[PDB]
């Protein structure tokens, strides 16, 4: 189905076994899901092709609403307001999209860890390592802010890290 | 519809909100210049404000006092 990208949301190929009946009886399970089929999947199906020619008589359109860049709160003046209020609005939404980025990739590691069944603490490991690096980046920029968070506190955290990351890269350079 | 009809566009609260942060950031310099000035006018008097009566000088009599030293 179309409905979502394949890339952002990976699905391996869903290799299925073929059934090999090593007995003549016939089971319950395949006449059962045969009269499900005949007895609701049809009345089902016919149902939404119905409403789906409703649906394509009359087709309209929606569109998703584009962000132009504009100045961050690093190249603010001190006291001028209007950029500040602009690049406090910019912030915001990217804090919303590391959010959302967040979730998709705990979205991926909870189908990963349902889907490999017992082998999930092997085959989840890329998965794994790759939420501990998402979840390093979003801890580092935005943790610690408090309630009254804003861009001002968020630069002013990342200057104190830049200042200790310099400052230990330099006593260890001449060491 | 409920869009349609009742609200309006981001960019409407958008630029009000750019345009009331711009005049209460000039009232607030304002306020602050207000109070330097008044503060400055009262510690020296040569401003328009606190500026406290003396003797007019229409009032001296300049004519000869019946004594030549005044
Ligand atoms: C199947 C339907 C599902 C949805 C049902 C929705 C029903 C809505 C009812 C509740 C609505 C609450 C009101 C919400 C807004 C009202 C206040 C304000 O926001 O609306 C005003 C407008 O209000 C409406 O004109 C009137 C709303 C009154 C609703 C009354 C409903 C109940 C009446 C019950 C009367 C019963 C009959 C009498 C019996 C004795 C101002 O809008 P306006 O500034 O213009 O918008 C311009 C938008 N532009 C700029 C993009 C063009």
């Amino acid at each position: 189905p179309d409905s979502w990208d394949k890339d952002v949301y990976p699905e391996p190929p869903r290799r299925t076994p073929a059934p090999a009946p090593q007995t003549s009886l016939p089971n319950p399970v395949t006449y059962l899901t045969k009269i499900f089929d005949l007895l609701v999947d049809r009345p089902v199906t016919l149902a939404r092709e119905f409403i789906e020619q409703q649906h394509a008589k009359n087709r309209y359109y929606y569109y998703h609403r584009e962000f132009r860049r504009v100045p961050d709160i690093t190249e603010c003046e001190e006291k001028d307001i209007l950029c500040m209020f602009e690049a406090e609005m910019q912030w915001r939404r990217d804090y919303k999209v590391d959010q959302e980025i967040v979730n998709i990739i705990q979205e991926r590691l909870k189908a990963c860890q349902q889907r490999e069944g017992e082998s999930y603490r092997q085959n989840c490991a890329k998965e794994l390592e790759q939420f501990t690096q998402v979840s390093k980046a979003f801890q580092d920029r935005y943790s610690d802010l408090g309630a009254h968070y804003s861009a001002r506190k968020c630069l002013a955290k990342q200057k104190q890290r830049m200042l200790a990351e310099r400052k230990a890269a330099k006593e260890a350079a001449a060491a | 519809w409920i869009a349609r009809t009742f609200y309006d566009g981001p960019e409407k609260n958008y630029e009000k909100t750019m345009a009331i942060l711009q005049i209460e950031a000039e009232k607030a310099e304002l306020r602050l210049k207000e109070l330097e000035v008044r503060r400055l006018m009262r510690a020296r008097g040569d401003g328009p404000w606190y500026q406290y009566p003396t003797i007019d000088k229409a009032l001296i009599d300049h004519s000869p006092k019946t004594t030549p030293d005044n």
